[PDB]
């Protein structure tokens, strides 16, 4: 932020919030919710070796 | 004199503590520490219904208030001024916060108080009166309802809204106070201005119906009418009622005479006042010598205090339930209870003002005929 | 690995114990042992073991057997909250009766049947009436699809369960039978408030606030939308009745399930110390604890064959209450979840103990331990000594499943943050503090002139065209129609009032933006607005309750537009108070709160905004003449009056000829003349003809309630006069006070204002109100009347003329003047005192001493038996009625006032004594002869006859009621010596009084 640069940042996080960053949708929320119900990948080698 | 955003962003206001005429105290927290606070908000506009020379009148004595207090800062036994913040509606005043009330709901609760407590407090006031006389400054404010009670019993002086600085040589002639705690110089001022001034005596005036009301838990001077009050203090006739103070020392009562003299010049000072027997006492010293006589003297007083002790002792009385039938007055405990008692059946008439008083609730009066007699 | 092993044995004991009776198809597990019966609470406090295994299970599967039993105990939970949910939905008309009017009759069955989801009892063979349980479903509802795990399906659900929150919205003022099913204290049931209704009620309400049940792949209408006034209020009438249960119970245990792991809804913790060191120790016992102090349930007496306890419980369910190790169980728990480990082992060595053990060895919880019928004496002697044994119903599931989650909690598989995903333990973090945005708009240019003219720069109403501002009830009128179906007759939200927390933040309807002003600018309502004082008042006020507060994000907005009726007479200024108020909120400093203005330009950046979507599209003509031409608005009113109540309630008078003007036209036009001439002579009166009503009168009157108080409407004497112990309805409430003022019209109107005055006075100041137990309205106007007469030393008709010309504000100082308390003197305060029956605080404990020793106190006949002292306790209400009620027999003021010195001065006297006088005391004749000892004594000093009157229907000499009660010559020393007198009188020849 370092006193007046913290404008910009307002702006991005406003545009972030409204859902459209230059033409490609985005979707925020809690990181609960979306690491529930997805594919997690597994990495077992390490338990083998 | 700063701006009102420290205050906003220093302190944190809390919920409400008591209510006054026109400012209330509430309290806060300071943030770097975490130090609770007591903070009076003065209103100097008034709600709005002030015209413009009373708000800058009240504005002229807070600051003469704030820099007469300044300097007095640094007595244990006074408040502190932490913090001083003004803006063009409001003051905010920063004390220490005490924990209680002051003298009056204490006073009410207890009845009346004994001499252990007496002495430490009339001590301490007495300290405080000297260390103020000594820097040149007055009061004429001393009321219970100014003092202020901790947890260990410590007093501090308050509501210095009247005190003023006093040029040597100068003599004030204003009028101001409750009538009842009016010395007889101050109303001596109001009906003739030939009368050259008033000094410290209206002080220990003050000084000596604190006592007397703290003492006997009436005021020595008391009644529904004004003008028959100030008669009656012009007078100064106050008298002792019989079946009230035949358990008390005669040093006391002689205290309670030597501080209430019509006559300013012979009035006692504080400095006379705490050099009393009545204050004396002794830590350690073994220089005592004298010559036969004296020793004499000293087994005479041993051995007739060790007689005198039981036949004090012995001069109880029982509880003599036949004189409870013919009168249950003339016993210490009925006396106390029943007095306990109409205090708190009746405890919630006794405020500030003249209207209503501690002494309506007594009537020592043999209440007959003579009561048509009353004045000219 | 050891984890695997521990919670295959888990799985085991709960197959073993709670799966087995699952009942499928229906889903619905038997209600344990032989009834043949579902509760709801309990069948939703019997899944939460099973859905923490599954969740232990989910994370560290990592294999198919274990994702597959993690699949099979889900489906079986969803399985479960469905057939539950089926019960709810099958009776949408008993729902839909209820969300009108409060009844027991139109109210939900608490007892659900097996197979075919039918119902096994009517409308008036059990207590269908349970808040907590409706709630507590709720909010493990709201926990489950939380957590992603799915349990609605079709949007119709949504729509039930939108109703549903409104069917218990209202649970702050509803009375309801209890938890236990069993009314309150004493049997023969009477539906009363108790704190755990409500407790249970705020975080359903709070969990719900925009939690979609769709998941995350939700739509535009997926949310179910709550206020949040109804929070607020919840959590300060459980603030206000912490403490104790109910006004009956001095505690329940079922407190602490409040204050525990479900439903967290509490503040300022050190309550929470308290009332849990009250708990542990007052209900704590040996191999269990106490629902509560004397309940006679599973006894060697009271015959169990039969109901409605007999009105014989002196000693019969005293120190036998048997045990309930639930509320021990609960304790682990308690514990374990924040910070606490050592008080977790001490409680689980102390449970172990008390454990019994059945087939296949596995941990088993009895419901209750019975005190064995022939050791009864002992125990009665010695408390807490005699052993129990165990008898009743054991298959508790309730418990078991409750240690069950607390042991797998302890065990370390789970953490707590699973359990709750809403992050629910942090309700004790402190809030700092907010700021509070005002915004002020003038109406006409002429107001925004005279604003600028002092300074002020301010905008009127137009210029600002993309926003648009109006009144609440347009609001409340849209919010009517939320959560509407037509083919399940479903009607939506009724209609209510709105607080200001609602109106504060913005709204979106259709790319607009909206601002609604608040409710008490309002002057089609009532008339308290047209006073500038109240209006600064109610703005501190409210000014001050947003402040603190404030649970939602973003800062607020208040809009306050200046009207046409706040400039002076001339019309040219605004009033003094208004420019100083506005001169206040500026600098930031405003009644107790941090104000910032501005332009709503500004404040559109940064402030909360609502998106809505249910609103997006799918010779009577002589009389007629006489009052055209004639003038005065006395006549007019009395007139108007006339037409009204015998030919015009909506009659045409044909008054004008092109326009029809009805009665009520005429008299709603009446207001604009009244309003300009400030007189308070007939705008009462005709706010009478219309009978306009305040509004939110039953959040007042609950709120005078809540305080263990009595309220009473209408003039003495009985039987008119009424007595409200309990909550009525809005309708109730208007029907009762009306029939209470009688046709005298005025009095309603002074009711309703004096209940206004006193509702937002107790909650400023709640000191003023003790040292009372009853009030009455009319006796308060009584004495108003009595008051303004002698100041102005008028007669009483120009008294009452006074009284009802004063404006508000003088209402409000001359209560506030007679609430704080501030010959002629003696004997008006006298009669004040006995006016108001001002008894002491330790009034009743003092007669309760002096009746352990004697056997009654007579009052002119009537005698108060010794008797009551064993039935009866202290601290209960009916010692109070029925004391008053004695007391009150006397109609004479000064009579009641010495009749309670005398009695308190037996008091004082009784205890120098160490005997029993075995007599009945008549109070009347000690003061009989305190009064002939002081007449003696004047006699003999020697006044003459004239200061000795004697008064018309007294008996008793003036000059007593001046005589002041302490001192030498005070009444005191002769009611204490008459007292005493009586007492010898009576005594064998012996007083032996030593202290």
């Amino acid at each position: 932020i370092r006193g007046s640069r913290f404008n910009p940042i307002l702006d991005m996080l406003a545009a972030l919030k409204k859902g459209i960053i230059g033409g490609v949708k985005v979707h925020v929320d809690r990181l609960q919710t979306l690491i529930s119900g997805a594919v997690v990948e597994q990495l077992d080698f390490l338990r083998i070796s | 004199s700063h701006s009102a955003q420290d205050f906003y962003e220093n302190y944190e206001p809390k919920e409400i503590l008591g209510r006054g005429v026109s400012s209330v105290v509430r309290r806060c927290i300071h943030k770097p520490t975490s130090q609770e606070y007591a903070v009076k908000v003065i209103d100097v506009t008034g709600g709005g219904s002030f015209s413009p020379e009373e708000v800058r009148e009240l504005r002229e004595a807070t600051l003469k208030e704030v820099d007469i207090l300044r300097k007095v800062s640094g007595h244990p036994n006074i408040i502190q001024l932490k913090d001083t913040y003004e803006t063009n509606t409001f003051f905010f005043l920063v004390f220490d916060l005490m924990k209680r009330g002051e003298l009056f709901d204490y006073l009410t609760e207890k009845v009346t108080l004994s001499e252990k407590e007496t002495r430490k407090i009339m001590r301490a006031l007495l300290e405080v009166i000297c260390t103020l006389h000594k820097l040149n400054i007055v009061h004429r404010d001393l009321k219970p309802e100014n003092i202020l009670l901790d947890d260990n019993m410590n007093i501090k002086l308050t509501d210095f809204g009247f005190s003023c600085q006093l040029e040597p040589g100068e003599r004030l002639r204003e009028v101001c106070g409750t009538p009842s705690y009016l010395a007889p110089e101050i109303i001596e001022c109001s009906m003739n201005e030939d009368h050259p001034g008033y000094g410290k005596e209206v002080d220990m005036w003050s000084t000596g119906v604190i006592m007397y009301t703290l003492l006997a838990g009436s005021p020595p001077f008391w009644h529904r009418k004004q003008m028959l009050m100030l008669r009656m203090i012009m007078s100064g006739n106050y008298q002792f009622g019989s079946p009230e103070w035949d358990d008390y020392s005669d040093t006391v009562k002689d205290l309670v005479s030597r501080f209430l003299v019509v006559q300013p010049q012979n009035r006692y000072t504080a400095e006379e006042a705490l050099a009393h027997p009545f204050f004396q006492q002794y830590l350690v010293e073994e220089v005592r010598h004298f010559s036969p006589r004296g020793k004499f003297k000293v087994i005479a007083l041993t051995v007739l205090a060790s007689v005198r002790i039981y036949y004090q002792y012995r001069r109880v009385k029982p509880v003599t339930r036949e004189i409870v039938i013919r009168d249950p007055y003339a016993l210490r405990p009925l006396r106390r209870l029943i007095d306990a008692y109409a205090f708190r059946i009746y405890g919630h008439w006794v405020k500030k003002g003249q209207q209503q008083n501690r002494a309506a609730l007594f009537e020592n009066t043999p209440k007959a005929v003579l009561l048509s007699l009353a004045e000219e | 690995s050891n984890s695997g092993v521990r919670l295959d044995g888990y799985a085991r004991l709960v197959q073993q114990t709670i799966l087995c009776h699952q009942n499928p198809v229906t889903g619905l597990l038997p209600a344990s042992y032989d009834q043949k019966d579902a509760w709801v609470r309990d069948n939703v406090y019997s899944i939460l073991a099973v859905w923490g295994l599954g969740l232990a299970y989910r994370k560290n599967a990592d294999r198919d057997e274990d994702k597959a039993k993690a699949y099979e105990l889900e489906q079986s939970v969803v399985k479960l909250m469905r057939g539950l949910l089926h019960c709810m939905i099958r009776q949408v008309d008993k729902v839909e009766s209820f969300k009108y009017s409060q009844s027991t009759k139109d109210s939900l069955h608490a007892k659900y049947n097996t197979k075919t989801c039918a119902t096994v009892v009517g409308d008036d063979q059990w207590g269908h009436l349970q808040l907590d349980a409706t709630s507590v479903y709720l909010l493990f509802l709201a926990q489950m699809t939380a957590s992603g795990l799915h349990i609605i399906h079709s949007l119709d659900e949504v729509n039930f369960i939108q109703n549903l929150v409104f069917y218990i919205e209202a649970a702050y003022k509803t009375a309801d039978f209890g938890i236990w099913e069993r009314g309150d204290k004493t049997n023969q049931g009477i539906s009363e408030l108790n704190a755990s209704s409500v407790g249970m009620a705020k975080a359903a309400l709070e969990a719900l606030d925009e939690l979609d049940l769709f998941g995350v792949k939700g739509g535009p209408q997926s949310v179910i939308h709550v206020l949040a006034d109804e929070v607020q209020h919840c959590q300060s009438i459980l603030n206000s009745l912490l403490p104790r249960a109910s006004t009956s119970k001095e505690v329940d245990a079922s407190l602490l399930s409040v204050v525990s792991f479900p439903a967290f809804a509490v503040e300022d913790s050190q309550l929470v110390e308290l009332t849990k060191q009250e708990i542990i120790t007052k209900l704590q016992g040996r191999y269990g604890c106490c629902r509560f102090l004397r309940d006679g349930y599973k006894t060697p007496k009271e015959d169990p064959n039969r109901l409605y306890y007999e009105p014989a419980e002196l000693k019969l369910f005293e120190n036998i209450e048997c045990e309930w190790p639930l509320f021990w169980t609960y304790f682990i728990l308690d514990g374990v979840f924040s910070g606490n480990a050592e008080q977790v082992q001490e409680y689980k060595e102390a449970l172990e103990a008390v454990l019994i053990k059945g087939k296949n060895g596995v941990p088993l919880l009895p419901e209750l331990y019975s005190v064995p019928p022939d050791r009864v004496d002992e125990e009665y002697q010695n408390p807490h000594t005699v052993d129990r044994v165990p008898m009743g119903k054991l298959p508790h599931m309730w418990g078991q499943s409750l240690y069950i989650l607390g042991s797998l909690m302890a065990e370390g598989f789970l953490a707590p943050g699973e359990i709750d995903p809403l992050n629910r333990r942090f309700s004790t973090v402190p809030k700092p503090d907010v700021v509070v945005q005002v915004s002020i708009l003038a109406e006409t240019e002429e107001i925004k002139t005279i604003l600028k003219d002092k300074g002020i720069y301010v905008e009127t109403i137009a210029e600002v065209y993309p926003i648009r501002v109006q009144p609440a009830r347009i609001l409340s009128h849209i919010y009517s129609s939320l959560g509407c179906n037509n083919r399940m007759k479903l009607s939506g939200r009724p209609y209510r009032h709105m607080g200001v927390l609602g109106t504060s933040k913005l709204y979106d309807i259709r790319k607009t933006i909206f601002t609604f002003t608040p409710q008490f600018i309002d002057q089609q309502q009532f008339y308290l607005a047209l006073d500038n004082k109240m209006i600064v008042e109610m703005l501190r006020t409210d000014l001050s309750y947003l402040c603190s507060r404030w649970r939602m994000t973003g800062q607020p907005t208040i809009t306050f537009p200046i009207s046409h009726s706040m400039l002076d007479e001339d019309g040219t200024s605004l009033n003094s108070s208004i420019l100083a108020a506005l001169r206040k909120m500026q600098d930031g400093y405003f009644g107790g709160a941090r104000v910032q203005t501005g332009k709503l330009s500004e404040f559109l950046t940064t402030s909360c905004c609502t998106h809505l979507s249910f609103m997006d599209p799918g010779d009577f003509k002589a009389l007629v003449l006489q009052l055209k031409e004639t003038s005065s608005l006395q006549e007019q009113a009395d007139i108007l009056y006339m037409l009204y109540t015998m030919k015009g309630p909506d009659w045409n008078t044909e008054l004008y000829n092109e326009r029809s003007a009805t009665v009520r036209e005429l008299l709603t036009e009446l207001y604009g003349k009244v309003g300009e001439i400030r007189h308070w002579g007939l705008i009462r009166y005709i706010s009478g003809i219309l009978r306009k009503k305040v509004e939110a009168l039953d959040e007042a009157c609950t709120d005078l309630l809540s305080h263990q108080k009595h309220l009473t409407v209408g003039l003495p004497p009985e039987p008119r006069e009424k007595t409200i112990s309990a909550p009525l309805p809005y309708e109730a409430l208007t029907q009762l006070i009306d029939e209470a003022s009688e046709g005298d019209m005025s009095i309603s109107i002074l009711t309703q204002e004096i209940m206004v005055y006193l509702a937002m006075y107790m909650r400023t100041q709640p000191g003023l109100f003790a040292e009372m137990f009853r009030l009455r309205i009319g006796l308060i106007i009584q004495v108003m009347a009595t008051e303004l007469a002698h100041s102005l030393r008028c007669s009483a008709e120009e008294a009452t003329e006074g009284l009802m010309n004063l404006s508000p504000s003088a209402m409000k100082n001359l209560l506030h003047h007679i609430l704080s308390g501030k010959q002629g003197q003696w004997q008006r305060r006298r009669r004040l005192d006995g006016a108001l029956n001002r008894v002491p605080v330790g009034f009743y404990q003092k007669v309760w001493k002096v009746l352990q020793k004697c056997h009654g106190l007579s009052v002119e006949g009537f005698v108060l038996p010794s008797s009551t002292t064993r039935e009866m306790t202290p601290g209960e209400i009916k010692f109070s009625v029925h004391v008053e009620s004695v007391l009150n027999r006397v109609p004479q003021p000064e009579y009641r006032q010495l009749l309670v010195e005398a009695i308190l001065v037996l008091t004082m006297l009784a205890d120098i004594e160490i005997h029993s006088i075995g007599s009945i005391i008549a109070v009347e004749k000690i003061v009989h002869i305190a009064n002939d000892l002081f007449l003696q004594e004047q006699k003999t000093l020697g006044a003459d006859d004239t200061m000795l009157a004697k008064d018309p229907a007294s008996g008793i000499c003036t000059l007593l009621y001046d005589s002041a009660p302490s001192g030498r010559f005070g009444t005191m020393t002769y009611l204490s010596k008459a007292a005493a007198t009586y007492v010898q009188e009576f005594l064998p020849h012996s007083i032996c009084a030593m202290q």
